[PDB]
């Protein structure tokens, strides 16, 4: 349809529209017009991506500013979904407007997902792919080939072919999804990875993950290309704090330090070899360093620094190199003794928690390394590696971690904490000391985003409570509200089971994981629900270890045998590819009527973007509250930091952290208002957590379902499933849950 | 094959045990038989490869496969793959030449 | 051959109380038992095959880092910084002058460690400390 | 064994002293079986 807002014409790609979408669209426009940040929570059963793209894209095309749009997701899978939705809108707009307006939309991901090279795309890790692509695209091969054609160094045909054409002609006007982009590039032998990166500045809407916006290692390059007045959208940002924290975190192990020493020795040997034969390169680099130039000046735009910057760009010193690490040999000695200091600190016998300031003071005591040279460690190492002709960097890879540690610890002093534990795994014959550099304040990584950009929209399906996020992340919002879906007939049945058929309490507490009574009760619940669930049944466990243990007990007890009769069993695995294969098989079984049951982790890869709409998801079995591991040094330190700074109680945050993951999994079963399913939370502790659930889920949770039994819950599930199968009366939903064009005009007139 | 966790205490049979190594080869062959490119919509491999330079605190032992005192795998992951492999083979057999 | 005294070959397994010490002059590892028996009376030649530098028992100290080369760098650095000590304010904020000074003291350590010119460097250190 | 522990050497033995050594109706003469416990 094509309806009107106060002054903005927006073309919706569907003939019908939900009341929630119009209200959601109206609120977004007001936020953009008034400027500022907002937190909008909408039910997962109503089209959110289409509504966001429809209004935002219409907003830029109409207003003179023509503000660009920045869409941020949490995983690459969501990027493709948004792009497909993005393609849907433009196709509809092109048909309605009679012409294809000038519009460019691209997604941005890593080389691993966009490498068409037959030999470089067959790797099992993105780090190796980047190194090989850089070798063929750094420019050393091209320069060597130009000087001497006989050189055996190879190039990438896809990268070379781009130089023939101009940047503006890399792709035709329109929206190119990853599936479409690869097909188009393959037919013309071009590199999608370089096409998108060189084309970000020309895209009306650019879609990437949170890591490309929060992680300084890869954010700085992309952030420099995007505009400053563009619209920023945070989709599914209910776990944005975790992304922010991990952006400035590091872990060091005894093996890493041992490998670092080998790399340091190799660098010293290489420097000696270069000195004997080619000493002019060292002098040229030294002369530039004395002047005061940094990696940005020396390095060409075609090449990239060896060590990605680990700190935010605003925290990088703009002064010259301190001088202690100005020369190659002196820097190596500086680097070497730093590694030795780290090694001796790993021989502790008890957990030691220390602030960065204390660590620096002790370092300045045992050795004579000052704070300022450490801040330049990563910057200096990249220059040295660049000038040493290091075509193979397998040995020097370990030194990247050491350089990252030095810059991070010497840069930040507040909101960061260093943990040294003699036992990485408490259940180990021999101690395995580990050193963890942790970020406690999640607002540090997101602070630049909220200041650089004027308008930011934070939206998700299960972002509740909305007050905590402004508290946890230091920002203020013009408006924050949650919508309640106006569904004529209830489509989702949320229930809480506090005990089994025997009436014995059931919980997923780790200390009682190996309990015959609790395990059997959960297994009976799993079997009983599989009996009545028509097509698909998804089960989420608090942790992978709990799933591994409980599943094994079920196999011995014979519970899995009963499940095998009615549904195929697919289990999430640590290997990403195997889990993806399981999802394909799980979907195939549901489609063909064989029936399948998927066992996954509530905090795993499946829960972070994979949706089970319609037949795939009909019953969600939440086995316990997905609580974190309480006896963790990282979590305890963060809890204390939040308590002292933001006055957030430790118990409150723990409940909030677990509930958001439980709700996250709950909301991955509804796509439209015709989708239905049953959501069961199996734990005695969910009973008092009704107020903590999202508003649209709490509304559907009745008082009688606060504490149910396995037998009682099954009876309700059977009755609910039977009712949902009946033909819905159209008149019951003509203008109360779905609106036509005429109905929308009525709403506008009545409100005005 | 049934999914039971093999116990070293159990004596078993000498003749049949000779095929345990042979069955391992078939498992690798079956994995390749089932391995194929997956649609990017539900491609979990790309999600972890979206940023290849992510550096953060390692997950707790509760979020990792179980291990024993010696440090090697406890073996419970193998049965999970075995049941997963069984379902994949059964579904694949449906899409036969017929 | 990484946990035993090179001279008395007192393995740690049979002598868990064995403790190893190092001497700045030549940076050689010797167990405490050998130190007392050979140096209690007075200074004597180092008990090593190819080491003829005299040392005193009072000079022995425990090794901090597990790399002998870094120990030489740090101790030489400590000796140099005991004389060549300055701060940014000493040059009235002239970062260019401070950077040059840091290289000079850093270079002095490099030459002293590798003995490029021991005589001139040591003489250079001798004259500055009086100032 | 005690002497080795004093020197820090693990003793593969133990002191032997530590080892510790370790009515009506009688017309049913034998029909009644003693089902005392379950
Ligand atoms: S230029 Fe593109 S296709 Fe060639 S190796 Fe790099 S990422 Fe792969
Ligand atoms: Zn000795
Ligand atoms: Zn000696």
């Amino acid at each position: 349809m094509k309806f009107y807002i106060d002054d903005l014409p927006v073309l919706f790609p569907y003939p019908k529209i939900y009341p929630e979408q119009y209200n959601y669209m109206c609120d977004i426009k007001k936020t953009l017009d008034v400027g500022g940040n907002s937190i909008l929570e909408m039910p997962s059963g109503t089209g959110k991506t289409v509504s966001l793209l429809s209004l935002t894209i219409a907003y830029q095309m109409h207003y003179p500013e023509h503000r660009k749009i920045i869409y941020c997701s949490r995983t690459m899978s969501e990027i493709e979904k948004a792009l497909v939705e993005l393609e849907n809108l433009m196709d509809y707009r092109t048909k309605e407007l009679g012409y294809q307006e000038d519009f460019r939309g691209l997604g941005l991901t890593s080389r691993k997902n966009l490498c068409l090279h037959p030999e470089v795309s067959k790797e099992r890790k993105g780090t190796v792919v980047d190194e090989k692509c850089r070798r063929m695209t750094n420019g050393q091969a091209k320069r060597k080939l130009e000087e001497d054609p006989e050189a055996n160094v190879e190039l990438c045909e896809y990268h070379e072919n781009l130089y023939n054409i101009e940047v503006e002609d890399y792709l035709p006007k329109g929206v190119f999804s990853f599936e479409k982009l690869l097909k188009y590039c393959e037919e013309k032998t071009l590199c999608p990875y370089f096409i998108v990166r060189r084309m970000i500045s020309l895209c009306n809407i650019i879609i990437y993950s949170y890591h490309y916006l929060l992680d300084p290692k890869i954010a700085e390059r992309v952030s420099n290309e995007v505009s400053k007045d563009s619209i920023v959208i945070f989709d599914e940002a209910h776990n944005i704090d975790n992304v922010c924290i991990e952006s400035l975190s590091l872990d060091l192990t005894t093996d890493a330090l041992r490998r670092a020493t080998r790399g340091a020795n190799a660098l010293d040997e290489r420097i000696s070899e270069v000195r004997k034969v080619d000493s002019q390169k060292l002098q040229d680099e030294y002369e530039k360093l004395v002047q005061g130039l940094h990696s940005a000046d020396i390095l060409t735009d075609q090449e990239e620094p060896f060590v990605e910057t680990p700190v935010l760009p605003q925290d990088l010193l703009t002064e010259a190199i301190p001088g202690n690490i100005r020369r190659a040999e002196h820097f190596v000695s500086f680097l070497k003794r730093l590694i030795e200091y780290l090694k001796t600190r790993m021989k502790v016998l008890h957990v030691i928690s220390e602030t960065p300031k204390s660590f620096l003071q002790h370092l300045k005591q045992l050795t004579f390394i000052e704070r300022k040279p450490l801040r330049f460690c990563s910057e200096r190492l990249s220059l040295l590696v660049r000038t040493l002709e290091v075509t193979e960097v397998e040995d020097f890879t370990a030194l990247k971690d050491i350089a990252t540690f030095a810059t991070l610890i010497s840069t930040y002093e507040e909101g960061f904490l260093l943990i040294i534990e003699p036992y990485e795994i408490e259940n180990a014959a021999v101690p395995n000391p580990i050193m963890r550099f942790t970020c406690l304040d999640a607002s540090i990584a997101i602070k630049p985003v909220f200041e650089r950009f004027s308008s930011v929209i934070i939206t998700s399906g299960t972002i509740s409570p909305l007050d905590m996020y402004p508290r946890m992340l230091n920002f203020k919002t013009v408006l924050q509200k949650s919508y309640a879906m106006t569904l004529a007939k209830k489509s989702f049945l949320p229930m809480i089971i506090t005990k089994g058929s025997d009436q014995v309490a059931i919980s997923s507490r780790f200390e009682i994981r190996n309990d015959p009574s609790i395990v059997r009760n959960y297994g009976s619940m799993l079997v009983e629900f599989a009996k009545i669930t028509p097509d698909g049944m998804v089960v989420f466990f608090p942790s992978y270890l709990y799933m591994e243990s409980i599943v094994s007990m079920w196999q011995t007890m014979g519970i899995l045998d009963e499940v095998w009769k009615h549904k195929l069993i697919l289990v999430e695995t640590p290997d990403a590819q195997e889990t993806s294969l399981a999802l394909e098989t799980y979907r195939k079984a549901c489609s063909n009527g064989r029936g399948a049951i998927l066992l996954s982790v509530a905090r795993g890869k499946v829960s972070e973007g994979i949706d089970f709409d319609h037949q795939y998801g009909r019953t969600v079995l939440m086995i316990g509250i997905p609580f974190q591991y309480t006896e963790s040094r990282i979590l305890k330190a963060r809890l204390e930091f939040m308590r002292e700074n933001y006055r957030i109680r430790e118990n409150d945050f723990l409940s909030f952290d677990a509930m958001r993951h439980a709700a996250q999994c709950l909301g991955r079963v509804l796509r439209g208002k015709d989708d239905y399913g049953v959501m069961v939370l199996a734990d005695r502790r969910f009973s008092r957590k009704r107020s903590q659930l999202p508003k649209w889920i709490a509304q559907g949770l009745s008082d009688a379902d606060l504490n149910l039994s396995t037998d009682m819950a099954i009876s309700n599930t059977k009755q609910f499933l039977r009712t949902m199968a009946q033909p819905t009366d159209p008149k019951d939903q003509e203008g109360v849950s779905v609106w036509s064009y005429e109905d929308l005009i009525k709403h506008q007139n009545s409100r005005k | 094959l049934r999914g039971e966790k093999i116990m070293q205490n159990d004596r078993g049979d000498v003749i049949i045990d000779r095929y345990l190594t042979l069955d391992q080869e078939f498992d690798r062959k079956d994995d390749d038989m089932l391995l194929h490119p997956v649609k990017k919509i539900i491609d979990l491999d790309g999600n972890i490869q979206d940023d290849p330079v992510v550096r953060g605190n390692r997950p707790d032992f509760t979020m990792q496969p179980g291990v024993d005192i010696n440090g090697n795998s406890d073996g419970t992951v193998d049965i999970l793959k075995g049941m997963n492999r069984l379902s994949e083979k059964m579904i694949m057999a449906l899409k036969n030449e017929y | 051959n990484k946990d035993m005294c090179p001279i008395c070959k007192t393995d740690r397994y049979l002598s868990p109380d064995v403790k190893f010490l190092v001497n700045p002059e030549c940076y050689h590892r010797i167990c405490e038992s050998c130190v007392d028996r050979i140096f209690s009376l007075g200074p004597a030649q180092c008990p090593y095959k190819g080491c003829d530098k005299i040392l005193r028992k009072n000079k022995f100290k425990t090794q901090i880092f597990d790399d002998v080369e870094v120990e030489k760098e740090v101790d030489i650095r400590k000796r140099v910084f005991n004389v060549f000590n300055k701060t940014i304010d000493d040059f009235n904020g002239d970062l260019v002058e401070y950077n040059k000074y840091l290289e000079e003291v850093e270079d002095i350590i490099y030459k002293l460690d590798h003995g490029i010119d021991v005589a001139k460097t040591e003489e250079k250190l001798r004259t500055y400390e009086e100032l | 064994p005690r002497k080795l522990q004093d020197l820090g050497l693990k003793p593969a033995s133990v002191d032997p002293a530590t080892i510790k050594r370790q009515i009506t109706n009688t017309h049913m003469t034998g029909i009644l079986k003693d089902y005392s416990h379950r």
